[PDB]
């Protein structure tokens, strides 16, 4: 039972590079799963990807791969996320979900695909207005 | 596929100098010698391919032998006799010493590191019968 | 993508009617399908995984469920705490690189 | 301790079960036998067969 937050805006033109934070905090970090996906308000989503915490090994997007960087630290067991090369379309509410997964130290790992948490919110105004 | 013959010259060990000898020489005559489906049309050939690659095989190693004897002066014969004397610096024993009471490996074990000068001296011998 | 033709597109209804949305696919897709709601101004919550049952530790009025892609997420009974967007989502394709939707957008009765 | 790579690839469940898969000798050689009843793991096999 782990929270998820979030963080705000930042203004940059397309280009260049933003650290995120979905800081999870506050029971076992690794029986979960995480995902993150955003939406611009008025249009369609951007899902970014799973990253499968106790091998460290993620993924992205078709679309997107080449300017993102999804991590988690099993050490201090907490997220980070390095954007770079954006867009000036793509002022978005980001999110950040979870799933229980089961015992990995264990062996045990069922490996699903819903999004069974939601995170809190967070923009990318990739503009300098 | 008469690469079976080769067995024959082992079924014969702990039988002594003599009668191996005997039994090899007697053994010159006795040792004398669907439905093909779709993918059973390129999965087959390539299992016949294994198997001629075998009797191919065998009558390469026989004929590259009987080569080899040919330097020797002796050729699709089996007891050879030729015109070198033996020397006394290899293993010396009595001539009763082996030929009744010894097995072939143990003159193998016995002179392994004689063979290839024997070969050689063998080799070159039969030369002198060229010049003379 | 799975053709989330979401049926309505956006459907503008009050409490108290069975929820029927349509978001079929396009390809073979057995048992893998999602929807979550998420409220003006407020965060996304989810509403349905499983794609063959109710989902868990949620309250289940709702069965989101249906026929391979003609999957309709069911509350027969709207209320006043539903005036909030639905989503369809797919997780299937293997080598692993999933994919996303933009569900669908209700609203309140609007003049 | 150095780089890996993860290998994202296909995997469907299929069969899977063992069969007699027997080595045999290239045309010159042979292959020996043990066919003592008392084989301790090493030591002479006071009776051995040639296939
Ligand atoms: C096998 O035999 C060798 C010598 O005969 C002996 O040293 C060894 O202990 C034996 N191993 C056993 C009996 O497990």
């Amino acid at each position: 039972e782990v929270q998820l937050v979030e963080s705000g805006a930042e203004v940059k033109k397309p280009g260049s590079s933003v650290k995120v934070s979905c800081k999870a905090s506050g029971d076992t970090f690794i029986r979960y799963s995480f995902t993150w996906v955003r939406q611009a308000p008025g249009q369609g989503l951007e899902w970014m990807g799973r990253i499968i915490t106790i091998l460290d090994v993620a993924h992205y997007a078709p679309h997107l791969q080449g300017r993102v960087t999804i991590t988690a630290d099993k050490s201090t067991s907490t997220v980070y996320l390095e954007l770079r090369n954006l867009r000036s379309d793509d002022t978005a509410v980001y999110f950040c979900a979870g799933v229980y997964e089961g015992e990995a130290d264990e062996g045990e790992y069922d490996n699903n695909g819903f999004l069974k948490h939601w995170g809190q919110g967070t923009l990318v105004t990739v503009s300098s207005a | 596929g008469i690469g079976a013959v080769f067995l024959g010259f082992l079924g014969a060990a702990g039988s002594t100098m003599g009668a191996a000898s005997m039994t090899l020489t007697v053994q010159a005559r006795n040792l004398l010698s669907a439905p093909e489906a779709q993918q059973h049309l390129l999965k087959l050939t390539v299992w016949g391919i294994k198997q001629l690659q075998a009797r191919v095989l065998a009558v390469e190693r026989y004929l590259r032998d009987q080569q080899l004897l040919g330097i020797w002066g002796c050729s699709g014969k089996l007891i050879c006799c030729t015109n070198v004397p033996w020397n006394s610096s290899w293993s010396n024993r009595n001539l009763s010493e082996i030929w009744d009471n010894m097995t072939w490996l143990q003159w193998d074990k016995e002179i392994s590191n004689y063979t290839q000068i024997i070969y050689g001296l063998l080799e070159e011998s039969q030369n002198q019968q060229e010049k003379n | 993508d799975i053709v989330m033709t979401q049926s309505p597109a956006t459907l503008s209804v009050s409490p108290g009617e069975r929820a029927t949305l349509s978001c079929r696919a396009s390809e073979s897709v057995s048992s893998d399908l999602a929807w979550y709601q998420q409220k003006p101004g407020q965060a996304p919550r989810l509403l349905i995984y499983g794609a063959s049952t109710r989902a868990t530790g949620v309250p289940a009025r709702f069965s989101g469920s249906g026929s391979g892609a003609e999957f309709t997420l069911t509350i027969s009974s709207l209320q006043s705490e539903d005036f909030a967007v639905y989503y369809c989502q797919q997780y299937n394709n293997w080598p692993p690189r999933y994919t996303f939707g933009q569900g669908t957008r209700l609203e309140i009765k609007r003049t | 301790n150095c780089n890996t790579s993860a290998i994202t690839q296909a995997c469907p469940k299929v069969s899977f079960e063992p069969i007699p898969i027997h080595y045999c000798a290239p045309a010159g050689f042979a292959i020996l036998k043990c066919k003592d009843k008392k084989f301790n793991g090493t030591g002479p096999c006071p009776s051995v067969s040639t296939v």
